[PDB]
This record gives C-alpha cells, structure tokens and sequence, in this order.
C-alpha cells in the first residue's frame, strides 16, 4: 500500500510567511511527481502548483506565481511547500496528492512531461489559514 | 488556457434513480478523470481515461465522451453516492479541475 | 545494479527516460568520492555495438 | 545542502607546540581547502586539494583525511601562526565555509 | 603577478541600493570565475555569489537571492556587484576573489562547472554598511 501523511498547516499571520511539510513511504518517492491542491471551505477544488521528478521545474498557477515555491528531499523522502505572505482569502483545506504513474517514459523538457497523471493517492485534509 | 465547466451544478436523486453528470471544456483534451470527495476526506479518483474504473470503486459509475463533451452516469445512486463530483483534465495547462457538483439525496 | 539514465527517443527534439539492470562489473562511476553516478565501462576507449 | 563544522572552536598553543585542527561535514567531498587570514588582510591559501600545499607558504602545515572527516596538523607554532582559520568545500552547493577556529599564543 | 583592487564600498543607506566594484590585472579576466564574499565583524567567512566567465547563469545563496545581483565587463576587464535593499544586518568586510584555475575543462551546463575552485588571490578588505 501507499501510506502518505502532510504536516505544518495551520494557524499563521496574515501576510507573513509558513512552510508545509509531506512524507511518503511505500513506493519510490523520487521517481513520482508531487502535487498541491487546495480546497477552500465550502467550494470547490483548486489546483496551484507542481513540484517535477529531480527538482527540475516547479510550475505554479497565476494566482500564486511569486508568492509560494515548492522544494523536495528526495534524500529524505520528505516534500515541503513554502508558503510567503499568504493572505487570508488563500485559507483552504490543502492536500498532498501523489501522480497516477512514474516518470519513466517519453517527455519533451522535463522527464515527466507528456504522460497521463491523475490524483490516485491523497493524505489528510490539513487546514492553512491565518488570523488575530 | 482551457476552462472546464460542469452541468447540472446541484442535483437530487433518490434511491436507485437513473441520473447522469456532464463535464465540459472550451478545447479538446485527451481524457477528463472524475473524482469525488467527502467534507473531511480526502478525493477518490473512480474513472480515469474516460473509460477505465478505479480499482475498489463500485461498478454503478460509468462514463464517455470525446472531443469537449464529457459525462458520467450513475446506473444506481444510495445513501453513500451523495456527495460532490468534480472533472480534471491533464492535456494542456493549468491542470484545472471542474466547476463541482453537488449530490443529495431526494 | 538498478540504473535510470536519459535517453534521446525517436523524436529528435523529445528524449525519454528508461531504467535498465546493469553488472558492475560494465559499470564505472565519474569518481570515487560522489556516488551513484555511473558509466559504462567502455566509454572513454570506443563505443561498442549491440549485437 | 551540506553544512560544515570545525572543532576545536578556540585552541591555544605554545611556541613550538604539536597541535591538530580538524573540520567535518554533513556529506562526502572531494577535498577540502584550508586558510588563514589575519584582522584586516585578506584570506590566504595554504593546503589546497587536501594533499597540497600552497606555494610559499612554511612547510609547518600539514592535513590528511578522506570521506567526511578531515584535518590539518601544525607541527610548529609561531608567533604569526595566531590567526583565525576556515575549511571550505567545493563539492556541492552552498561552496559554504567552515566554522572557524581561532588560534592565541599560549 | 597576479593585481587585483575593489572599490565603490561605503556608507549608505538602509534598504536603499549600492553599487560595488572590483578591478583586474595580470591575467585573462574574460577566463575566470569570480566570487564575492563576505566576513562580518568578529565572526567567519561567509560566501553569497558567484559569476561565470561569460556573465550569464549566476548562483546567488538563499539569503541574498533576488537582493544582490552580479554581473561583470569583459571589454574592461571589471567587476561590478549590485547591491538592492539592503539591511543593517548584512554589514561585513567584502573581499573579491579569484577562483584556482580557468573555465577551461569538462562542464555540464555552465563553462566553469566540475572543476576544482580555491580562492588563491584576493583583493583588499572593503567595509560595507549602512547608517543614519
Ligand atoms: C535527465 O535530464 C533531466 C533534465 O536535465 C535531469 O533533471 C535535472 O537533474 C538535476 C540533477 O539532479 C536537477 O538539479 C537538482 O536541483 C535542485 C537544486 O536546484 C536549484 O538550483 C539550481 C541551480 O543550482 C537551479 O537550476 C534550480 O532551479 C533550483 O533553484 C536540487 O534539489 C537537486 O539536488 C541537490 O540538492 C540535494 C539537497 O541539497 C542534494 O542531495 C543533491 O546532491 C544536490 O546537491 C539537484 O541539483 C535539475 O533540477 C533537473 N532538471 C533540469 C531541467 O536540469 C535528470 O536528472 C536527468 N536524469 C538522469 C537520470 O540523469
Ligand atoms: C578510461 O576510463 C577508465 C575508468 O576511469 C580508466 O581506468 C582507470 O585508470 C586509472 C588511471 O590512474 C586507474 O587508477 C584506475 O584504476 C582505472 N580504473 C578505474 C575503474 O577507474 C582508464 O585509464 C581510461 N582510459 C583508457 C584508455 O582506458
């Protein structure tokens, strides 16, 4: 099986600055790609970065392009995103998603480009907001 | 980029009652993989490529399409299927998913 | 030994990315310090053919 | 990332007093480059690629070592050999320095 | 011999800006990678960029990413760093240096990488701070 927990969400301040944190076991965790979602409370789901095989890109969404950055360990197996002055219209329940299949295959730039990935494994619905 | 849009958004259905989920998008992608989540949970994916079920996953899901119309049927909906679906895509950027839709039981 | 290594693909302006089991014997690392950075034995001599 | 820590801290020795620095890391490198600079000069080279030493400088410095551990020997002190002394890494990144040590005339 | 000489530090202006500067003789500048390092009052060295031969594709370290970018005159053989927003807390005795050897070797991506780096020449102590 696939056993996959996230850590490090939470309270914070509005405009400062939090670090995420995701382990993985089970499988080769730097042969897989990692993914970041989020869903805000009440609505639905919205996807805002990806993180490549070997630290090779790190392709994020227009709405939080510049503000967070997402990092790897492979050495450690442990994924943790970077979170810089969040606002609080960014609270959602943010997940730690892993890719359908690995990165072996055709690509055109970074190993795994141009290969079918869906969402097949999740953790626990962490909760990311700041306040008072 | 490429924006996906579900129809109908809020649905209700009883027990056993033949129903069906549609996804949309403004260009042509490769697959759409439905998914479903539960308030505190995490999302289960249930058919991928268009064609392919998830392993585990009941066999009342089903879904096809092609070009920009997709769907999903619901054979049997029970108590447990109420819930809310979404549609992603992964052919071109942002790898958004679907605009959500609601299931409750009638 | 588990290798993965890049690999230019049929298209010339794509590549992909295979893993393949190796000897280590065929097998010679950069240098002796970084590890798990390999070639192969007959590199820097010619390159042999597939029969 | 690799960080590198040099022990003792604060050494102090004698005219003519057999003494050893050492500096470690995290990980393995190549090699490990030892210096010396004095308040308000510039930082010199003295052992280079772990097994050379720099030219003209005294043959009173000596260092060994592999893996993650290595040192440098002072076989002789002076009176100029009370200086501030670093091990740097060219591996991977950061190119960080060591922690420092600093030598006083017992 | 090997003449090297740096200038343009001082006094300025907390999170202001600032312009270093450094000088090269004796040997071919346009072949030689450059470094800036930096030792604070008291304590050790610390290292925070590093230029290629060519000027393009820069390291910078994670404290002063974005805030300090180099870049070089190959026609004049000069070294100019730029300074952007900095705080009282960066104050320190900047040193420019040479690195061992020239870029000419085996690379992956850059000229100058997978080659053995030691600073040997280096110039005179500069101060740099800001005031009121
Ligand atoms: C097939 O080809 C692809 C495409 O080139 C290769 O993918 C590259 O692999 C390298 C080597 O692993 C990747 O580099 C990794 O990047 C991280 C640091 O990157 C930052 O800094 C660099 C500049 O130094 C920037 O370009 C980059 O944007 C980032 O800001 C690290 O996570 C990686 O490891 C380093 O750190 C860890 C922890 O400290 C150490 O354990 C490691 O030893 C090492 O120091 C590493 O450097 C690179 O990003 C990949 N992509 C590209 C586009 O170049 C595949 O590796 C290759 N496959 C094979 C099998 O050869
Ligand atoms: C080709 O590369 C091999 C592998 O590096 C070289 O063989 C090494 O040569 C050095 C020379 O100092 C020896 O110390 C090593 O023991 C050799 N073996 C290995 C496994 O490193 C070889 O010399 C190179 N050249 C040719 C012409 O074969």
């Amino acid at each position: 099986e696939v056993q996959l927990v996230e850590s490090g969400g939470g309270l914070a301040k509005p405009g400062g600055s939090l670090r995420l944190s995701c382990a993985a076991s089970g499988f080769t965790f730097s042969d897989y790609w990692m993914n970041w979602v989020r869903q805000t409370p009440g609505k639905g789901l919205e996807w805002i970065s990806v993180i490549n095989s070997y630290g090779g890109s790190t392709h994020y969404a227009d709405s939080v392009q510049g503000r967070f950055t997402i990092s790897r360990d492979n050495s450690k197996n442990t994924l943790f995103l970077q979170m810089n002055s969040l606002r609080p219209e960014d609270t959602a329940v943010y997940y730690c998603a892993k890719v359908d299949a690995d990165d072996y295959g055709y690509f055109s730039t970074v190993p795994g480009d141009l290969k079918n990935y869906y969402f097949d494994y999740w953790g626990q619905g962490v909760l990311v907001t700041v306040s008072s | 980029q490429i924006v996906l849009t579900q129809s109908p958004a809020i649905m209700s259905a009883s027990l056993g009652e033949e129903i069906t989920l549609t996804c949309s998008a403004t260009s042509s992608v490769n697959s759409i993989h439905w998914y479903q989540q539960k308030s505190g949970t995490a999302p289960n994916v249930l058919i991928y490529d268009t064609s392919n079920l998830a392993s585990g996953v009941p066999s009342r899901f089903s879904g096809s399409g092609s070009g920009t119309f997709y769907s999903l049927t619901i054979s049997s909906v029970e108590t447990e299927d109420a819930a809310d679906y979404y549609c992603h895509q992964w052919t071109t950027y942002p790898w958004t998913f679907g605009g959500g839709t609601k299931l409750e039981i009638k | 030994k588990n290798c993965s290594f890049n690999m230019t693909t049929e298209l010339r302006d794509k590549r992909q990315k295979v893993y393949s089991l190796f000897y280590r014997l065929d097998i010679v690392p950069i240098n002796e310090n970084q590890g798990s950075e390999y070639r192969l034995i007959n590199c820097n001599t010619s390159a042999c053919t597939q029969a």
